[PDB]
RNA sequence: AGGAUAGUGGCCUACCAUGGUUUCAACGGGUAACGGGGAAUAAGGGUUCGAUUCCGGAGAGGGAGCCUGAGAAACGGCUACCACAUCCAAGGAAGGCAGCAGGCGCGCAAAUUACCCAAUCCUAAUUCAGGGAGGUAGUGACAAUAAAUAACGAUACAGGGCCCAUUCGGGUCUUGUAAUUGGAAUGAGUACAAUGUAAAUACCUUAACGAGGAACAAUUGGAGGGCAAGUCUGGUGCCAGCAGCCGCGGUAAUUCCAGCUCCAAUAGCGUAUAUUAAAGUUGUUGCAGUUAAAAAGCUCGUAGUUGAACUUUGGGCCCGGUUGGCC
């Protein structure tokens, strides 16, 4: 016995010490206050319907080179700007300005990957054609 | 570097790679008969070791 | 909001409610796989002045409203079910493409309502562009 | 506003994906009698799992317990009504000792094989799903039948369906129409 | 062709409806998929009531092709059968009459076109005659 | 002590008494909180959902109030106000889809304005009348279970044997490969035709059909380690890009783009977000606390939690029950 009184009547005091020390993890503290329901631009959501303003680019750190051609997209359901990323090669000519886009996360749960800072979010679908079906091209590109 | 994603750098460097086409193999079997090849190739039609086994020995 | 009737006229066949017909586009030959649509029709309703009257079947030469198909055509349309035929004409109609006006939303947030607003206003009436 | 009908899944994938000999151990088990996928050795191992899970709970419970004297004796007879093992290992502790390839051995694929008539397990699985052989008179289109040990008196072809008789075919007749166009009218 | 062999099982005669209830087993080699009513006309001879007091539904074709499960119901009365036969089975047999009222969407709106009438309505019909055109 | 109440009761009323709950957490706030029977992962010990099939509750745009009736503070009943909203002759009158379809809005997001009481039941004077309760259907890769993508031949070639053992060439059983040329097996579709179904669709059935690589077709990821599968070829050269991490690309790229080959699962595969185990990285079983982050600077003390020993042990008689015993 090291601390934690084992006594059979004592079940309250080592339940409160259990629940107090429950507030130290990196996932329980964020499920307790609803981190995706007050903070966190995705409203508890794997996806959000987006609309792009225009194109930009963000550079990679040390050690590498080759600025990665990001995108600045605001969101419909909350109305605020955010930066994103197109994980692909080419096809940024295919995604236009001021048209519908549909984006998601990385699985990295925020906390941008290792390469480019301050970018959490990646592009799944633009105007309804899902550009992974455009890079490995077998699809309509519609009349704009 | 506010305008530094200048699109003269783009998928251009991919597009300056040449365009070719796949050659046409016969019909690979689809189903159990594909694995009928795959077991008998790995564990019956083998006579090679090179240590223990080497399944796709690219040209050494 | 606008789920707008397709003002149609059948030139062949008794058209039927609950029916599956091919849909085509403005300048299209059915050789390629792009922009031909294969869907079904919701309702076949008629209209007098300001009222409507649902029907079932009609022979040729009868204008009918056409419900729900409006999503899949732009300002004009043919919808065939013998896929060797051609498009029906657009005739290079008449007056007035013509003029331009800059239009902009205020208060920097209702851009989605504007872009859906005019991409639905384009399908609203074919005179404007 | 209605009553449901249930459903259940009857396999479970193994946990650690990639061990070289372990995947090739189930390539020996793939290569033995002509399977088509890797799922149908997952599911008898799943049936090995929750029967051995069922086998563990009576062995840890009491001796001269009638729940063990009922579902230990009724278990081992249903274990041998399919005839996985014989009378020699009927003492309720060999259900732990049962091994994969023995649940495989009483399948209708490798029972047509071992009882002549097919030359090959790859030819045997064809001779199940071509609307061929019955068990009794009941036709079986299932290559995973689990033979109930009481039709080796009677496992044969069908009365119809040649390679089985009573009409030599229909696609033989277009092959005989090739006779009925060259040397026939 | 190969002895269709009408065989009968669970032959239970009901005394309080003047009938029999029974399950027909049918093993029909070399020729399948016969009929509703040929098997009745072979069953209605071995039970000696009449030809058409029998009520079948069934011939559930078992797998393979050559075996089926039927279910017939012979009654011990001719005209009293129609008093208690299901009428869909009678119009399958053609002895009775098929009804034809309107469909669903014409009948229930007619109920809605029934409450607007005041009484028998011809008091309105005299009044909508005089006025219009007044 | 009465007033009402279907009857109990500070339920309400007048008088009188100052009382109720609490450091076992009341009170107050929050709650992406309907409550349970359960569901998911799973050594045991559990963590997290459960709006939703079953039981009970609340509500019918938001709060009130009321008649009829045995049963309602009903809402496919009414009255008034608010907030939405409709028609017109401008006088006024209609109003509740959190029922069933359907359409907006919001949308990461969710199906027909179908048939019919045939079934299970229900209501009424009562077989019948009725029931968008219900069942039948079209959308469906929301989930599960079974399992096609072609079989065996013959030649030839390399063989692997065995024995001729002198092995050029053999008999003998077996693998690939060169599509030479056969003979069968049909079934996914297709439909004479019957059944199924009240009615048809569809499954089970069943004539005439329905197969030689190109068809009647298998995709999705990947090939540095992680982690199984390339030191194969051509390209750009820290550009373009890859990648969940470590890290590659600056001229030979076993990672980028292609092409060949191969790996993994197979009618499915990834992808993203919340999850559970692995997390003996929340731990009661079961963590760590001299230096990895941490033992209040030290002590007193009320709750709380723990707290020495001692008080019929033993001996004997007999009876019946069970398990295993020259048996």
């Amino acid at each position: 016995g090291k601390g934690k009184p084992r006594g059979l009547n004592s079940a309250r005091k080592l339940r409160v010490h259990r629940r107090n020390n429950r507030w130290a993890e990196n996932n329980y503290k964020k499920r307790l206050l609803g981190t995706a329901f007050k903070s966190s631009p995705f409203g508890g959501s794997s996806h959000a319907k987006g609309i792009v303003l225009e194109k930009l680019g963000i550079e990679s750190k040390q050690p590498n080179s080759a600025i990665r051609k990001c995108v600045r997209v605001q969101l419909i359901k909350n109305g605020k700007k955010v930066t994103a990323f197109v994980p692909n090669d080419g096809c940024l000519n295919f995604v236009d300005e001021n048209d519908e886009v549909l984006l998601a996360g990385f699985g990295r749960k925020g906390k941008a990957k290792g390469d480019i800072p301050g970018v959490r979010f990646k592009v799944v679908k633009v105007s309804g054609v899902s550009l992974l079906a455009l890079w490995k091209e077998k699809k309509e590109k519609p009349r704009s | 570097a506010k305008v530094h994603g200048s699109l003269a750098r783009a998928g251009k460097v991919k597009s300056q790679t040449p365009k070719v086409e796949k050659t046409e193999k016969p019909k690979k079997p689809k189903g159990r008969a594909y694995k009928r090849l795959l077991y008998t190739r790995r564990f019956v039609n083998v006579t090679l070791v090179n240590g223990k086994r080497r399944m796709n020995p690219g040209p050494s | 909001k606008g789920r707008f009737y397709a003002f149609g006229r059948v030139f062949a066949g008794t058209v039927k409610s609950g029916q599956k017909v091919r849909i085509q586009g403005p300048n299209y030959v059915p050789g390629k796989k792009d922009d031909l649509f294969i869907k079904a029709i919701q309702r076949v309703v008629l209209m007098m002045g300001r009222f409507v009257e649902p029907i079932d079947d009609c022979p040729a030469g009868n204008i009918i409203g056409l419900v729900g198909i409006d999503q899949f055509l732009l300002k004009t349309g043919t919808l065939t079910t013998s896929e060797t035929a051609h498009n029906m004409k657009v005739m290079k109609f008449s007056v007035s493409p013509v003029v331009q006006v800059a239009v902009e939303v205020k208060n920097a947030n209702d851009l989605p309502k504007l872009v859906e607003g005019l991409k639905r206003l384009s399908k609203s009436d074919p005179c404007v562009l | 506003p209605r009553a449901p009908r249930t459903y259940s899944k009857t396999y479970s994938t193994p946990k650690r994906p990639y061990e070289s000999s372990r995947l090739d151990a189930e390539l020996k088990l793939a290569g033995e009698f002509g399977l088509k996928n890797k799922k149908e050795i997952y599911r008898i191992s799943f049936q090995l799992s929750k029967i051995r899970r069922a086998a563990r709970d009576l062995l840890t419970r009491d001796e001269k317990d009638p729940k063990r004297l009922f579902e230990g004796n009724a278990l081992i007879r249903r274990l041998v009504r399919v005839g996985v093992l014989s009378e020699d290992k009927k003492k309720l502790d060999y259900v732990l000792a049962l091994k994969v390839e023995d649940f495989l051995e009483r399948r209708l694929q490798t029972q047509v094989y071992k009882l002549g008539l097919a030359k090959s397990v790859h030819h045997a699985r064809v001779l199940i799903t071509q609307r061929h052989i019955a068990v009794g008179k009941q036709i079986v289109n299932i290559p995973s039948f689990m033979v109930r040990l009481d039709s080796e008196k009677h496992i044969d072809f069908a009365p119809t369906s040649p390679f089985g008789g009573a009409r030599p075919g229909r696609v033989a007749r277009r092959n005989a129409a090739r006779k009925a166009e060259a040397s026939g009218e | 062709s190969d002895a269709v062999t009408i065989r009968t099982r669970k032959v239970i005669s009901n005394p309080l409806l003047a009938r029999k209830q029974f399950v027909v087993d049918v093993l029909h080699p070399n020729r399948a998929n016969v009929s509703k009513d040929e098997l009745r006309e072979k069953l209605a001879e071995v039970y000696k009531a009449e030809k058409d007091a029998v009520s079948v539904f069934g011939f559930r074709t078992q797998f393979g092709g050559g075996k089926s499960v039927g279910f017939g119901l012979v009654y011990n009365s001719v005209a009293e059968a129609k008093k208690f036969e299901p009428t869909y089975r009678l119009v399958r047999y053609g002895l009775a009459e098929k009804v034809e009222k309107a469909s669903r969407q014409q009948r229930k709106q007619k109920k809605n076109r029934d409450k607007k009438i005041f009484g028998t309505g011809k008091r309105l019909a005299k009044k909508v005659a005089r006025r219009n055109a007044d």
